[PDB]
């Protein structure tokens, strides 16, 4: 459904958003790795967490 | 630390949550406007004699 798209995409802007406020719930080592391709780092932990 | 900031991320989500909507309904609802004077459209005409 429509709906379970549009839930899941603003629900999951709201939990990046909230883990990288202040301290950064992973660490930097693990963004390093993410951010190899090219991505910011936001986008990285994101595609992940899909 | 870690938990604090996981309870956090799910707690926002819980409160994105939606309570209800609030409109006003109006469409079809005109304004009237008030005729003081009634038009009657009449004319007495008479004879300058009277006849």
């Amino acid at each position: 459904t429509s709906g379970s798209i549009i839930n899941h995409a603003n629900n999951l802007n709201k939990v990046i958003n909230h883990v990288f406020a202040d301290k950064p719930l992973i660490s930097e080592t693990m963004l390093k790795i993410l951010t190899i391709d090219g991505t910011t780092g936001k986008d990285g932990y994101r595609n992940w967490l899909d | 630390e870690d938990m604090a900031k996981i309870y956090g991320a799910v707690a926002a989500v819980s409160k994105n949550v939606n309570s209800s909507v609030t409109y006003e309904v109006k469409r079809g609802t005109h304004e009237l406007i008030k005729v003081p004077t009634i038009p009657h459209n009449l004319v007495l005409i008479q004879s300058d004699n009277g006849k």
